[PDB]
DNA sequence: ATCTTAGGGTTAGGGTTAGGGTTAGGGTTAGGGTTAGGGTTAGGGTTAGGGTTAGGGTTAGGGTTAGGGTTAGGGTTAGGGTTAGGGTTAGGGTTAGGGTTAGGGTTAGGGTTAGGGTTAGGGTTAGGGTTAGGGTTAGGGTGAT
DNA sequence: ATCACCCTAACCCTAACCCTAACCCTAACCCTAACCCTAACCCTAACCCTAACCCTAACCCTAACCCTAACCCTAACCCTAACCCTAACCCTAACCCTAACCCTAACCCTAACCCTAACCCTAACCCTAACCCTAACCCTAAGAT
């Protein structure tokens, strides 16, 4: 009823063994020591530029609830076409 | 046959396909072949991937055709890629592919 | 104590062969939350539209890993650094 | 409460056709429903267009066929519009 | 023959209002012509689908509005979003 | 004229009709014209403004399409909304590779 | 008359792109590639043509197969 | 006598500093029609829709060029290989 | 090259979750009557294409020289693989509560429907500035004493 | 560096041709008008998202030895760069032929719209079979003796 925690570093919760693991399914062997911070940065690009498109639906919509469709439609604007969660 | 996709020998709905063409702001007006033409496209490209698709889950000892099988469908046929090359199957994984360099000597 | 390439080797089949996630769903839940009231506060977010949103995200980043691979093997390695990521997203039109 | 739509009887009726003995998961037919809507507006859409090109108020079989031609891939193309034409023709006669 | 509709009115206008002192090509022109052209159907594209999306069958200037938040860059969008909302205004107001 | 009524060079009037015309909604808003005319305006204002400046550069008069690009691919923004698009007749920027440079 | 794109002609789009050494084997490659690029756009148009009832390939055609192939030209009437 | 790479500098400003084009109109014209008559015969081509053809073809070969160049140098190289053009065409979405 | 050892591949049936069969029901597709405007014939204007002549001269092309880049191979550190252990929070199924999306009822103004009125801009013509093209020049590095 | 070597930009010459200023009339936009419904408002339901409790063992993180991929010099090799001069061929400059595009004139017939209509198909429910999970099971191949 009275509060919301302060959100503040969670780009470290995209751990180095969580990054490993999509390194191996990319068919990775060996990976950089310095690539966990750069994967990071890249991540954190792609998901400001997919979350603004998506909340700007919201938005439009006037709600307040981000929805499935609405990552859907940020998706497809951002050419990352995605099947699986509606439309 | 009363129904138009019965009379077209489809099992894809041809009067819904209709009313989405014209529901959708496509054009102005929707010719009467259209929709029977593009109930038949969709119809025969899902035929394709289940085809593909069933075939891969059989291959995994499944009864059921889950994501996985969907993927491995399509992105081992070469038209099938193509044609969703910039699409996302959520829940597909990868191809298993190791490049030739990475293997031990 | 297995030499240094045979885990990794065996690693690779293990995700290859697998579609489950490989980031933690709370603190990817965390990371999303915190970007978006960046953009606007007092925002919810639909289960799904967040696991749409992981889904793409691992999707992305292992499709920028192959390229990434093909980068190092194309300048006679076998390590991924970021001077191979920077080309990968350079030659993808992402700059 | 509101209404959805789905491709899913048909996804379903097709299934049965191709393995009679193969079943279908949740998500795989969301995965369905997706492919169906994508490239239904891709194939509707390249189709509009072609209308508006030619100055054509009407989207016809005729727009739908040359969207195939340009949206699919050479023999995923030929076949379609060979199973396409046939629908057309069968609807005609019946 | 037939009618050839063109921007080159506005075009010529606009350029004297910044450059009275500058000229153009009957080339660039062309390429003018081609952006105005281009970028009118990417906004009342995405426009379209924002009306379609929300079960709405109107193109009003809120869909315009986030079409060129979603399709304009980041400072470029700002300034088109202000000097889009400033025509509107002017407009309701002069009737 | 309704373009007179907003403050714009660009035809609020014929905007209106491409809107309807074109096949994107059943109706078009009273302001959706008024806005996108407007849009369509500062944006060619925009890069007119840094297309007379390269061609001021080059000693011309007459912005020719080198001048159209050479303002384009000099912008970061410009680049990037006309990033997947060729302007006919506008050559490259400059650039030659540091390393490519004599030792 | 694939032939007819010359090794020097090739060299110049090289110089364009800032490229100081050409290996040899690059003036067939990119033969390869230009010849797959033509293939795919004068393909489409065609078929922009043919839909149009018409057999003169315009510079529409030609401008629509492009925006459809992602290679958007801005100049020709577009 | 210019040393090895250094007439090579000299064109690459020549040409980026320049917009004409650099494949001679009449082979590209010939190239163009071979290739559409294998498509559909008793094909007639407006001069601009040719024009528009060349000009798409050079930009895009061009661009091609650039990322070419950028994985030579990725490689420790300054000459541009069909690795390379491959690697090229293969992250940009053009193969697999 | 023999021999131990830890990997996934496998089998088992436990055992849960899920899909597909099933009901009835709510809305959408189909029916068949009238409607008008896109489109389709028709001829027949006419634009724009390819055809085929010609004269250099710009440019492509083989074959001269050495330059230095690519490549190989060997040796050098040191960087990221792999092991273990102690936290360390992610993930499980809970629980409640109200901010939030939204059925569904009601009214009004926004928008389309019409046309006939002015008025903007397409289509043309044409004189004259801006670019073009050819020369000799200062300007600035290139390759080698 | 210091010396000659090339070349390309820098000015000022005069010419080709296209901007863009021009006129006129066409068709497009604009202010009369009724007229219907989409969107706005207001409600409440009702889900659903948020945060709240609970325990845990999955999974992370941190540092330890060192295996080996990365990157260094150097040395061998020839790939292609520069320079040239014979020569093919691309390029304007020029003409007519007439197939191909498309004007717009008559007229038919397709796709729209309409209400009542029945029939699919959405959804809510239920069991049993696919598949999920953890118990050992041997096989296999990693990598020291
Ligand atoms: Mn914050
Ligand atoms: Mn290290
Ligand atoms: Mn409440
Ligand atoms: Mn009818």
């Amino acid at each position: 009823k009275r509060h919301r925690k302060v959100l503040r570093d969670n780009i470290q919760g995209i751990t180095k063994p969580a990054i490993r693991r999509l390194a191996r399914r990319g068919g990775v062997k060996r990976i950089s020591g310095l690539i966990y911070e750069e994967t990071r940065g890249v991540l954190k690009v792609f998901l400001e530029n997919v979350i603004r498109d998506a909340v700007t639906y919201t938005e439009h919509a006037k709600r307040k609830t981000v929805t499935a469709m609405d990552v859907v439609y940020a998706l497809k604007r951002q050419g990352r076409t995605l099947y699986g969660f509606g439309g | 046959a009363k129904t138009r996709s019965s009379r077209a020998g489809l099992q894809f709905p041809v009067g819904r396909v209709h009313r989405l063409l014209r529901k959708g702001n496509y054009s102005e007006r929707v010719g009467a072949g259209a929709p029977v033409y593009l109930a038949a496209v969709l119809e025969y490209l899902t035929a394709e991937i289940l085809e593909l698709a069933g075939n891969a889950a059989r291959d995994n000892k499944k009864t059921r055709i889950i994501p996985r099988h969907l993927q491995l469908a399509i992105r081992n046929d070469e038209e099938l890629n193509k044609l969703l090359g910039r699409v996302t199957i959520a829940q597909g994984g990868v191809l298993p592919n190791i490049q030739a360099v990475l293997l031990p000597k | 104590r297995y030499r240094p390439g045979t885990v990794a080797l065996r690693e690779i089949r293990r995700y290859q062969k697998s579609t489950e996630l490989l980031i933690r769903k709370l603190p990817f839940q965390r990371l999303v939350r915190e970007i978006a009231q960046d953009f606007k506060t007092d925002l919810r977010f639909q289960s799904s539209a967040v696991m749409a949103l992981q889904e793409a995200c691992e999707a992305y980043l292992v499709g920028l890993f192959e390229d990434t691979n093909l980068c190092a093997i194309h300048a006679k390695r076998v390590t991924i650094m970021p001077k191979d990521i920077q080309l990968a997203r350079r030659i993808r039109g992402e700059r | 409460r509101s209404r959805k739509e789905s491709y899913s009887v048909y996804v379903y009726k097709v299934l049965k056709q191709v393995h009679p003995d193969t079943g279908i998961s949740s998500k795989a037919m969301g995965i369905m429903n997706s492919f169906v809507n994508d490239i239904f507006e891709r194939i509707a859409g390249e189709a509009s267009r072609l209308a508006h090109y030619n100055k054509r108020s009407t989207i016809t079989s005729r727009e739908i066929q040359t969207a195939v031609r340009l949206l699919l891939p050479g023999e995923l193309a030929k076949h379609a519009v060979s199973e396409g034409t046939k629908a057309v023709t069968k609807y005609t006669s019946a």
